[PDB]
């Protein structure tokens, strides 16, 4: 048995389970964090880096541990980032005040102190918040491209990094209509090089056997639209079933020039070994949908949905601009580009190594989000754990200026901020102390936006290294962390009532 | 189970410091010192606690030994030099659990104490001059707070500060040193305690010395004796001849301590001499060292010039008595506070309140360089070292920071033992010394310490709460030395 | 009886490193040409003996998920190289064993991993520096024998390894699209028949189907371009009228076929063969009851394409045949189908008629690996001297750049050097010599003399020179190996915690 009663017996095991579930997203903070491996039972080893996709698939069974992951489920549903920070910071808010509760403090006092420190924290972020939106971002966009370079600066792909950046700032700004990651779905292709990687205004999908039949289509076409089918395409009264199957096999060819489509798209497999029977129809096809290939081309090109065997519509060959189908290092890919509602740009990931597929999914999938937030939000502040350090110093100076019980707790707030850079450098590999004291010296005397460098692990100036961060994102992040902290502090009893 | 000797030593030192924790301060509780042999011992001070404690751990014995090395210097401060050292042990363990080497923590403690003593010496107090007397008489008044004399005890405060300053010995090195015996306790039967006043010498309610001496016997030569002046069957019948012999060596006022003479009724007019039986040998030596008078048992031969001076012995009615005023003597041991009331019994605890009121102001005037008490120095030093750590930027930056919280344990324990809120008064005192730094004009909100009686944020310089600076400096030094030595014993799986 | 679930993430790296180094470096004695052939026993009925790594690490089943990830990515590396993956696994174990000491010394595994990557960025370019490659290798049919020498020289097939290399000189040439330079899933040079001997595997660039014949006295030696493939399935006097209807369904191929054109029109399913005897009077043969997916297999041997339907089998899209011959395909067993009469084969494939699984398993796959390294004589004609000779020189250069390098990457490079030095050690150990002295002596001979082709004499020839013995890999065959070892050593070092859903805490 372990302290299953009212008060400080209840809070200790809750903070213990909080630290236990913080261990599973501890080493995932930062761009060079470690990889968590969980295997599903039946043998699905999932090497995953983002804390949210760990946290959905984890072993969250405790009462108190479930009341952190839901606050993180809010935060990754808002933006899709900061999930491991709003758990680590929230657990550190409890862990720093963990020796303070058993010495004789009331939980509501340390809740109220958390709340007034959070109000000063969401105050002080705005008086140091910097807007850089008008200063050459949408016109003269290259400064926006400069902070695009931050995810791949001083690397081996740094040469094609500006080549990537000039295209991905267009992948933001030619599509900035309350953007989604569904709008930019990237596709890896073996062969080629990093110079040959490209970005189509549209989609790019490889043709397999069960995917799509006809090679060398009417690509150069000025209204190629698709038909979203749902039915098959491929192959004593015993003669009558053969006459029926001949009839159905000819009946499938009636959507061809009566309904008049160029590509049909069902979810059923097609035979590419006998392509000429479906090139007897002489029109392209598609089978065995991915839902991404479904709905991207649906929201972009807009072909009609069909079920009937002779289903004629207006969006079988409605208004789409172009089609393309080209070998990509040899490997022929579809291109349902040329779309009237084209919120679709697929990055062709050309390159020799397959293991750079995660790289643009780790760096450039976050770099596209960095410039997307640099456009969508304008009040920016530094990154690398400098803003939390400024908040910690300001709360440290506030706490000594106020008498009462909060004088410890706000200070216990401030050290609880400093889990942010210490876990960053330890996810990089540097010593936690010498990156912190050298930070705090010039941070308490010289300036504000001195932060942690990720490259050579020294004290850098991330405002000039252009590691921006949206101010309201940080506000909602530490607000959710403080709320998840005081939610656990306010819990003092778990009634179970199991069975009847 | 146990894997580090450092955790073992911090637990040993904390278990030592817990016993002297609730005895620090003037309202400390009792730690019962019962060993298994049958003794029962009740005390409230850490010196008698630790010196007779059956200590278990070796490093705990090292801490008690270093507390004893502190004990030979100034007396008190033993519980503070244990408690601050134990908190340094605890915070150093919390630091070295964060992959910090104890070398860095030891050097940080050293730099923190070296900076803290210069912080202290920049902000000490020498208000207790000869001009600083209202603060001194206020120190005298607040040292006897909430007592039965305290209305007339203000008049005792009027009569105790000139008692300690006026009779003050300039010593062989030319420095002020107050003997407590120079003002002698003296009851007064009859009239109640509301009129007690210091008289400039001793006035014993005794047998009258003579009737043939004037009010003012100017140039006395005290032949303080021992023998009873009687006849037998240079003198063998000791009544006249050696009395007249030492009077021929110049004895103006002979002081026979033994029994009376048969013919002193004729001798006490021509010489003007005294005869008081059973003179208090404390006060006999005191008025002897106030005069320079050779005590003689017999007189077979010093007698020429080493019989001492008294200016005036009045034969009048004080204490409703013919009081014998051995006063206005040569050296400054001539004073005795009168104690009205009925006896030494009704004003007995009042008399005890007078004696330690002498004893607190003699500690002020000796070692005139002084700091406020009440734990203001510890909170101000934590506020100092908090920014001093951030000024450094080295690896030891945390250590000075952990020097800060380990210094305010003394006002924390004072707030504990005074039945008040523990962390709240430390937070208020820490807040008051913040505007001693950030507000430039409010430098005179610096000595706001804790009330040692009732536990409230209060003045000390106006309140007269004082402690010698050499005591605080040496206690901080020895606490840091103890912390460094027990942190050095680290590299054992034990 | 109070089981734990915590994995202390430095000790968890030690656990993953030893879990690798159990599975990795088990195969350390199978490395090299003189390796020890492991036994493969399936848990149902199989008993085989093989030395090839890609067979065993697929067919073995490991317990830990670290080694499961190792063989899972090495399955994709089989699509990358398909040859010498045992060197990748041995280097994985070597780099992890060397990284264990740096993890004990205090280095973060991220720094060890990207220092290994930075050391690979030295070793690959130094491998490019020591490339003393031959560049004439397009029409080099006699140098192509020693190109394909050591991949076949480990067995007693050396009597026919000249013929087996001349198999490859015709194999690579007709598939040599001299821009794209690819053998594909459909360009497969594999058709193994059981029973026979060494040279019974020989050059027949044709289609060899083991079906029956149209008749036991059918004229089997046809020359025709009038071949066909029709998929005619089986899909009470009325049942006799139904048999007349099945007769007339065949008459689509009998009487309605001289205007249609399907004479050697072999059949797939149920049938009554006396109408095929009526065809035998017509002399239009029809092999009964053939399989499903062998249709484009047989419709390539003049360069044409597949017709599996009735009406699209026209005269331009008949059945197609390779080159005329009269040989008994089966000596005691039946002669198979002569699909060898007329013209060229794009999907070109070698007759393989051995009887022992070892030589046939190596001859199918190592000739495809030749078709990767002779692909690496047309895609990038750049070869290097293996046998540990290159592995010593790149270990010297990585230690050279480990002299002027910043702190923990430098320690990672100096671990990378002797982690690369295991490929001399294991290959010398499996031969039967001392593993530590023989590496040091030839490393000294490689450092006092400027020749980098001085490997370990594990063929037990005269000298340690790999030039005269022609033990030769490609620049890709070792560059891909080193990079694909480092790219997963970094993966294993990046993986710290393995929690197990099906949760057990």
């Amino acid at each position: 048995g372990t302290d299953s009663s009212q008060g400080i017996p209840q809070l200790v095991s809750n903070i213990s389970a909080c630290q236990v579930i913080a261990e599973a997203v501890r080493t995932t903070l930062g761009p060079r964090g470690m990889d968590k491996l969980i295997v599903d039972g039946r043998g699905k080893a999932t090497i995953s880096n983002d804390g949210a996709t760990i946290l959905k698939l984890l072993d969250v069974v405790h009462p108190a541990a479930k009341t952190l992951v839901d606050i993180a489920k809010s935060q990754d549903a808002e933006v899709g980032d900061g999930t491991t920070s709003v758990t680590l910071l929230a657990a550190e808010f409890l862990k720093q005040v963990k020796p303070y509760v058993e010495e004789g403090l009331h939980p509501q006092i340390i809740i109220r102190a958390f709340r007034t420190a959070t109000q000063l924290a969401v105050n002080k972020i705005k008086e140091i918040a910097v807007t850089v939106k008008k200063a050459d971002k949408v016109e003269q966009r290259k400064l926006l491209e400069k902070c695009a370079m931050t995810a791949l600066s001083s690397k081996l792909i740094s040469q094609q990094k500006a080549f990537f950046a000039k295209m991905v700032v267009d992948a933001v700004m030619m599509l900035d209509d309350l953007l989604q990651l569904k709008m930019i779905g990237i596709k890896k292709v073996q062969g080629g090089a990093l110079e040959d990687s490209q970005l189509v205004a549209g989609v790019a999908f490889k043709k397999t056997f069960s995917y799509a039949g006809f090679e060398m289509q009417p690509k150069k076409y000025h209204n190629p639209k698709i038909a979203l089918l749902n039915v098959e395409l491929e192959l004593e009264d015993y003669q009558a079933i053969v006459d029926a199957e001949w009839n159905i096999l000819y009946d499938k060819l009636e959507k061809i020039h009566h309904s008049g489509a160029k590509v049909v798209l069902s979810k059923l497999p097609i035979g590419d070994v006998a392509t000429q029977y479906f090139a007897d129809r002489d029109m392209f096809c598609a089978g065995r949908v991915p839902e991404e290939d479904l709905k991207r081309t649906m929201m972009a090109c807009g072909g009609s949905i069909q079920t009937s065997v002779n289903a004629l519509s207006a969006d079988v060959l409605g208004r789409c601009q172009v089609f393309e189908e080209t070998q990509i290092g040899g490997e022929r890919y579809n291109f349902f580009t040329g779309c009237p509602k084209a919120k679709t740009c697929t990055f062709i990931l050309r390159g020799g190594a397959e293991q750079f597929m995660e790289e643009t999914e780790r760096s450039l999938h976050d770099a596209i989000m960095i410039v997307r937030r640099a456009i969508k939000n304008d009040s920016v502040v530094a990154g690398g754990g400098a803003i939390e350090m400024e908040l910690s110093k300001y709360l440290r100076d506030y706490s000594r200026t106020i008498p009462g019980k909060q004088q410890l707790l706000i200070g216990a707030y401030a050290k609880a901020l400093e889990i942010i850079p210490r876990q960053l450098c330890d996810n990089a590999g540097f010593d936690a102390t010498n990156i912190l004291n050298k930070l705090r010296a010039r941070h308490a005397q010289g300036g504000t936006w001195y932060g942690v460098d990720i490259n050579n692990e020294d004290i850098a100036d991330n405002f000039e290294a252009f590691v921006w961060e949206p101010a309201m994102v940080r506000i909602n992040a530490l607000t959710a962390a403080s709320e998840a902290a005081c939610l656990i502090v306010s819990v003092d009893e778990t009634i179970k009532n199991p069975r009847s | 189970t146990g894997e580090t000797i450092r955790s073992q030593n911090v637990m040993a030192a904390a278990s030592i410091a817990n016993i002297v924790k609730s005895s620090l301060g003037p309202v400390g509780l009792d730690k019962m010192l019962v060993d298994d042999i049958g003794d029962v011992t009740i005390t409230n001070d850490g010196a008698t606690i630790l010196k007779l404690l059956e200590v278990e751990h070796p490093a705990a014995k090292v801490l008690c030994e270093l507390a004893d090395l502190q004990d030979k210097e100034v007396g008190d401060g033993t519980t503070s030099v244990v408690i601050i050292a134990a908190e340094l042990l605890k915070n150093a363990d919390e630091l070295v659990k964060q992959k910090i080497h104890p070398t860095s923590v030891i050097s940080g403690y050293r730099l923190a104490c070296k900076e803290a003593v210069r912080y202290i010496n920049e902000n000490l107090i020498v208000n207790t001059d000869e001009l600083g007397r209202d603060c001194l008489i206020n120190a005298a008044k607040t040292s006897m707070s909430s007592k039965i004399i305290g209305i007339n005890g203000d008049f005792f405060a009027n009569m105790v500060v000139d008692a300690v300053l006026a009779i003050k010995y300039t010593d062989i090195r030319g420095q002020p040193r107050y003997p407590v015996n120079s003002v002698n306790i003296l009851k007064a039967h009859g009239r109640s305690q509301m009129e007690s006043m210091l008289i400039s010498g001793y006035a014993l309610n005794c047998v009258v010395g003579s009737q043939g001496m004037p009010k003012r016997i100017v140039n006395a030569k005290i032949a303080c004796l021992d023998f009873s002046l009687q006849k037998t069957k240079r003198e063998s019948d000791i009544t006249k001849e050696r009395i007249q012999k030492i009077l021929a060596t110049g004895a103006n006022v002979i002081l026979t301590t033994g029994g009376i003479d048969d013919m002193c009724l004729k001798y006490f007019v021509e010489a003007g001499a005294m005869a008081v039986r059973r003179v208090l040998k404390r006060d006999l030596k005191r008025i002897a060292k106030a005069s320079g008078a050779t005590i003689l048992s017999t007189l077979a031969n010093f007698e020429a010039a080493m019989l001492g001076q008294a200016e005036e012995v009045v034969q009048e009615r004080i204490c409703d008595d013919e009081l014998i005023l051995i006063k206005n003597t040569k050296a400054r041991t001539s004073a005795s506070i009168i104690l009205r009331g009925a006896n030494d019994f009704m004003c007995d605890e009042m008399e005890r309140s007078l004696h330690d009121a002498l004893c607190v102001v003699k500690r002020v005037l000796e070692s005139k360089s002084v700091v406020p008490g009440g734990g203001a120095v510890e909170a101000a030093l934590s506020i100092y070292l908090e920014n001093y750590a951030t000024s450094m930027g080295s690896r030891e930056q945390l250590a000075i920071a952990e020097f800060a919280r380990s210094l305010l344990v003394i006002p924390n324990t004072l707030a504990v033992n005074a039945a008040q809120d523990s962390t709240d008064l430390v937070a208020k005192l820490r807040a008051f010394h913040n505007e001693a730094q950030v507000n430039p004009e409010r430098k005179n909100l610096k000595w706001i310490g804790l009330d040692l009686s009732n536990g409230k944020p209060r003045d000390n310089k106006q309140a007269g709460v004082f402690e010698p600076t050499i005591v605080k400096v040496k206690s901080l030094k020895f606490a840091t030395e103890a912390a460094i030595t027990i942190l050095r014993i680290d590299d054992l799986i034990k | 009886q109070d089981r734990k679930s915590r994995l202390m993430g430095l000790e968890a790296l030690k656990s993953h490193i030893m879990a690798a180094k159990a599975v990795a470096n088990t195969m350390r004695t199978s490395l090299g040409p003189n390796g020890l052939d492991k036994m493969m026993v399936d848990k149902d009925g199989d008993v085989t003996v093989t030395n090839d790594g890609a067979t065993i690490l697929s067919m073995m089943d490991v317990d830990h998920q670290i080694a499961k990830l190792m063989v899972e990515l090495s399955k994709s590396q089989d699509d990358e190289i398909g040859d010498g993956t045992t060197g990748v696994v041995v280097l994985a174990g070597a780099l992890l064993e060397e990284a264990e000491q740096l993890l004990d010394r205090g280095i973060h595994p991220i720094r060890i991993a990207d220092g290994y990557e930075q050391a690979a960025r030295v070793a690959i370019e130094h491998l490019d520096k020591i490339s003393d490659s031959v560049l004439v290798d397009i029409k080099d049919t006699e140098p192509l024998i020693q190109t394909a020498k050591t991949t076949l020289g480990s067995k007693v097939v050396n009597s026919c390894h000249r013929q087996m290399a001349e198999i490859a000189v015709n194999a690579v040439l007709t598939v040599a699209d001299m821009e794209r330079r690819d053998v594909d899933f459909e360009l497969i040079k594999v058709e193994g028949k059981v029973g026979g001997r060494l040279e019974d595997t020989k050059l027949i660039k044709g289609v060899i189907v083991d079906k029956d014949f149209s008749h036991p006295q059918m004229p089997k030696k046809v020359e025709d371009a009038k071949i066909a493939i029709l998929t005619c399935p089986f899909e009470v006097e009325d049942y006799k009228a139904l048999q007349k209807y099945e007769k007339e369904k065949f008459e689509e191929m009998i009487q309605q076929i001289k205007e249609t054109g399907a004479n050697l029109a072999i059949c797939q399913w149920g049938f009554d063969d006396e109408a095929n005897h009526l065809l035998l009077q017509n002399n239009l043969p029809a092999v009964r009851w053939v399989g499903g997916p062998e249709i484009e297999l047989i419709a390539i041997a003049t360069g044409g394409r597949i017709v599996p339907r009735f009406s699209e089998l026209t005269a331009e899209k008949l059945g197609f045949a390779g080159l005329v011959q009269e040989i008994s395909f089966g000596t005691t067993k039946d002669k198979m189908l002569v699909i060898e009469q007329c013209k060229n084969s794009r999907a070109v494939t070698i007759f393989i008629r051995g009887g022992n699984k070892m030589i046939i398993e190596e001859a199918k796959r190592s000739l495809h690996d030749a078709l990767c390294v002779i692909r690496n004589l047309i895609r990038d004609n750049r070869v290097v001297y293996g046998g540990g000779a290159a592995e010593i020189s790149c270990a010297l250069a990585v230690s050279q750049e480990a002299d002027k390098c910043p702190t923990l990457e430098q320690y990672a490079m100096r671990a990378f050097a002797d982690a690369l030095e295991v490929i001399p050690m294991a290959l010398s150990e499996n031969s039967g010599m001392n593993p530590i002295q023989t590496m040091t002596e030839v490393r000294a001979r490689q450092v006092k003399e400027m020749n980098p082709a001085l490997g370990i004499d594990c063929l037990h020839k005269g000298t340690n020179d790999m030039k005269q013995q022609h033990v030769i890999e490609t620049l890709i065959g070792k560059k891909q190996q080193i990079s694909l070892a480092t790219q997963m050593v970094r993966m294993i070092l990046k993986i710290d915690d393995i929690r197990k859903p099906g949760e057990s805490e």
